[PDB]
């Protein structure tokens, strides 16, 4: 009933944060703020009415069934997580952290197949590494046999580099060991700005 | 000023109940129907139900309906809130919370203005499970005088954290621990990777050692090329 | 022309100079006689705004019964605030009579005559009153008793039926007796009595009524979730005597799917120490008269919650018990509201 986009939001201080929430009913939507280590703080009701203590900066629209919450000119007391409501219905929110620019960097891909070792046990893990990319916005898609998959892989990303300011990104296919057996091609594909066209690194079941 | 105090944060075991409570304080207490609403990382925020100290009228989420209780003290102006039945899926964070606008006559309940500090409640079992650890080979290709990648999978653990090191720290640079991950079996699992040059795959030596205190747990692991 | 106002009503009734029934006694004091030849004018070409949940005719009448109640039903111990007091705690005379709330001069009350107006929203047939018609005052929780019914179908109210900490209330077109009963010669114990044929019917028709609402889900009863023993069960106050009574049975969903086709027979109880409605605290009275306490009331209306929560299900369920007091004044005074001329 309340779809909140998008995830998370890396930008730099200064910059303005864009966070939209799509509801299927009308009426009185809310705005939340939560700080690290904070309790959650009302920021905006009534779909564009600031709570006491907020800033002209942070400001409330809709548009038909869509409502945004922008953010201008960001301070470190903004960075945090977001959350639209709805009566008792909240977003799934919009993590908004501090992001220190630098040059666009494309990502060297690697996949690593299965372990023999682990492959005694009767599962399979396939691991598909993204080292030292900016910016933080990377899309990872697996394919077994030219197939698209989904729902058995999960993603895991580092904190923006303090010496390089690069992000870097894992992505694992688990699948159980007869159903590793059943295909040859395992592929995992990477799309990136850096990138002038979508990489894909693969490697063949069984062959070295 | 409206005030909302809750007390201090426990650890709890599946199967355990829970009691916390929420005192309030600077308004006419009886006026204001009293929200519990819980927060865990990467999931939506979850109402729980709201009470009215008036009469202790209450309204449970469906989802919740016969594991929660919410009570109050009139005297003491607490609030008080019981989930039965824990699970590992009870752990976060747990907030009391009033609307904004509340009088004498009116009150809309959902423009949450004020919150309690918050309480947060841990539900865990005591048993500790060491990782298995694989390796992740620097394959047979990759330029020759380029750079590689290698690494080690730690999987299946409980609970956090594991702490990876290169040979006992000798090796920093190219490093990447990454942070864990649920899994579906409730068991954690991450990779950590180095970038070495591919030159150096047949000469210098390359152990992950992993490290697991909750379960008392040190495992080397050796990273090579594949013989093939 | 005129505009929505609020001012202070003055109330009629026609109270007994001779009765030593409380409510007699108050509205000697507090209201005047009545209009033998009230006049009504039908407003033609006319579309007013109406809203029953934000008519402050309510407050008003709120504060009178409290004041009456405060008044004529003093316990033998009231402990509040830390504080314990002591009275005497006679036995009193109590049954409500109808009360008319009525404006001054400068003030005319629009009365909204669209059989089907819901409480909130434009009317078409509009006409003008001095007073309202005779509302008794009746103090009760779950249940609506002895109002007034809705002219043709059942009305589902409701400030906003999507907001589940806001009040329904269930406006009936047919009303169902109620009928309580302590028998003469456990003192405390009670029963209220009910015709499950004509009861179970009506709650059908409520369900079908609340499916045009709910998009034709299942509709589904349950017990209150909880709090104190006055919004738990039917509370509400016959002949002085305090009155507890459990409404299980009253909402069954086998029946408005064999075998409860006869009598309802509610297990009740008569409560000497109790939580004053007035939000008090607790008040300690005296136990109860001897011979047969009887009060038999008409049904007239339903107090209701709905669950929430971020869920997916295909069926709503609904609670008997609603809002506050405040609520029983809403369900009489919905089609009332007070304009000043010019
Ligand atoms: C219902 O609530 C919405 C906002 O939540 C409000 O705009 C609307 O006017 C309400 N409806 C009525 C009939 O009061
Ligand atoms: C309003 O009055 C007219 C005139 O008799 C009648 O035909 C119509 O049914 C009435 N409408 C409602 C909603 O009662
Ligand atoms: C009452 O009727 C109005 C039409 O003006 C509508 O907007 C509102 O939703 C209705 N309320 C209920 C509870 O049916
Ligand atoms: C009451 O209204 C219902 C529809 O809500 C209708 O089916 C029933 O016949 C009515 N009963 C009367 C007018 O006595
Ligand atoms: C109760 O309802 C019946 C018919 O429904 C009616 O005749 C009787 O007068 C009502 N009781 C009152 C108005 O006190
Ligand atoms: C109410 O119930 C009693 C039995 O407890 C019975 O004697 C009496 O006749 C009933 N009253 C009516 C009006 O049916
Ligand atoms: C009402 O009676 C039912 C039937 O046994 C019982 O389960 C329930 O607890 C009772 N409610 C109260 C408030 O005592
Ligand atoms: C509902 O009615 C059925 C059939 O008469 C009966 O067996 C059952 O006990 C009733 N349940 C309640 C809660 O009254
Ligand atoms: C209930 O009322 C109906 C009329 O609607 C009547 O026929 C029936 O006999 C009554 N049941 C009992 C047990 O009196
Ligand atoms: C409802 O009215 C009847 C007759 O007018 C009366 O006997 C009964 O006690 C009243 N009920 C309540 C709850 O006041």
């Amino acid at each position: 009933v309340l779809t909140q986009s998008p995830g998370t939001l890396s930008l730099s201080p200064g910059e303005t944060a864009i966070i939209s929430c799509r509801t299927s009913q009308y009426g009185s939507l809310a705005w939340y703020q939560q700080r690290p280590g904070q309790a959650p703080r009302l920021v905006i009701y009534s779909g564009s009415t600031r709570a006491a203590g907020i800033p002209d900066r942070f400001s409330g629209s809709r548009w038909g069934p869509d409502y945004t919450l922008t953010i201008s000119n960001l301070e470190s007391g903004d960075f945090g997580v977001y959350y639209c409501q709805q009566y008792e219905f909240f977003g799934q929110g919009t993590k908004v952290q501090v992001d220190i620019k630098r040059t666009v960097a494309a990502p060297s891909v690697f996949i690593f197949p299965p372990s023999d070792e682990q492959l005694k046990s009767g599962t399979a893990s396939v691991v598909c590494l993204l080292n030292n990319f900016y910016p933080r916005e990377a899309k990872v898609q697996w394919k077994v046999d030219n197939a698209l998959q989904s729902g058995n892989s999960q993603e895991s990303v580092t904190e923006q580099d303090s010496k390089d300011s690069t992000y870097s990104l894992s992505s694992t296919l688990t699948l159980s060991k007869a159903d590793y057996e059943k295909h040859k091609v395992y592929a995992c594909e990477v799309t990136h700005q850096g990138l002038s066209s979508p990489v894909t690194k693969s490697f063949n079941r069984g062959e070295c | 000023q409206v005030r909302l105090s809750q007390s201090g944060g426990q650890m709890k075991k599946p199967g355990d109940s829970m009691r916390i409570s929420c005192r309030a304080s600077g308004y006419e207490f009886i006026n204001c129907p009293i929200n519990w609403i819980r927060l865990a990382p990467g999931k939506r925020p979850e109402w729980m139900g709201w009470m009215k100290p008036r009469g202790g009228a209450v309204s449970y989420a469906r989802q919740l309906q016969g594991r929660v209780t919410m009570t109050r003290d009139m005297y003491s102006e607490t609030a008080f809130l019981e989930l039965r039945s824990l699970t590992s899926d009870d752990t976060a964070v747990y907030f009391c919370t009033r609307g904004k606008y509340c009088t004498a006559r009116d009150y809309y309940n959902w423009d949450f203005e004020h919150w309690g500090q918050g309480t947060p409640v841990t539900v865990s079992s005591a048993s500790t499970k060491g990782p298995s650890v694989f390796p992740l080979a620097p394959s047979s290709k990759s330029t020759s005088g380029g750079t590689a990648a290698l690494g080690c999978l730690v999987k299946d653990y409980f609970p956090e954290p594991v702490t990876v090191s290169w040979n006992s720290g000798a090796l920093t640079s190219g490093v990447h621990t990454f942070p864990a991950v649920l899994q579906s079996s409730g068991l954690y699992s991450l990779s950590s990777v180095v970038t070495v040059p591919s030159s150096s795959l047949g000469t210098q030596t390359y152990i992950c050692n992993v490290n697991h205190k909750p379960s008392n747990t040190k495992v080397d692991k050796k990273v090579e090329p594949k013989s093939c | 022309v005129w505009k929505d106002a609020d001012t202070t009503l003055f109330c009629a009734s026609d109270a007994k100079a001779h009765e030593t029934e409380v409510h007699n006694v108050w509205a000697t004091h507090a209201c005047v006689p009545t209009d033998p030849n009230p006049q009504e004018i039908h407003l033609e070409n006319v579309t007013e705004n109406f809203n029953m949940w934000k008519n402050n005719m309510v407050e008003q009448m709120q504060e009178d019964v409290i004041s009456l109640w405060d008044q004529s039903l003093q316990p033998c111990v009231k402990l509040t605030g830390g504080s314990v007091i002591k009275q005497a705690c006679p036995k009193i005379s109590f049954d409500p009579i109808p009360i008319h709330y009525c404006t001054p001069a400068g003030y005319v009350i629009l009365k909204c005559n669209d059989k089907n107006f819901n409480g909130t929203g434009p009317c078409k047939n509009v006409s003008s009153v001095q007073c309202t018609h005779g509302i008794k005052p009746v103090v009760s929780t779950q249940l609506l008793l002895n109002g007034s019914l809705a002219e043709e179908e059942i009305i589902i109210r409701s400030e906003n039926l999507t907001n589940n900490a806001k009040t329904i209330i269930v406006h009936l077109n047919k009303s169902v007796e109620i009928n309580c009963t302590r028998p003469s010669n456990d003192i405390r114990k009670a029963y209220c009595e009910i015709n499950g044929t004509k009861w179970n019917k009506v709650l059908k028709q409520v369900t079908e009524k609340l499916k045009e609402h709910f998009n034709n889900k299942t509709i589904i009863f349950q017990p209150p979730s909880g709090g104190d023993l006055e919004i738990t069960m039917h509370h509400f106050n016959c002949r002085g005597e305090f009155f507890y009574c459990n409404t299980t049975q009253l909402f069954n969903n086998t029946c408005i799917g064999k075998g409860c086709n006869g009598t309802i027979t509610l297990p009740c109880k008569i409560k000497q120490i109790i939580n004053m409605w007035q939000g008090t605290g607790q008040a300690m009275y005296a136990p109860p008269i001897d011979g047969k306490i009887n009060c038999v009331s008409n049904i007239t209306g339903i107090l209701l919650t709905r669950d929430g929560g971020a869920n997916n299900t295909s069926n709503e369920t609904f609670r008997p018990g609603g809002g506050n007091i405040k609520d029983n004044w809403r369900s009489e005074l919905y089609k009332y509201k007070v304009v000043q001329i010019e």
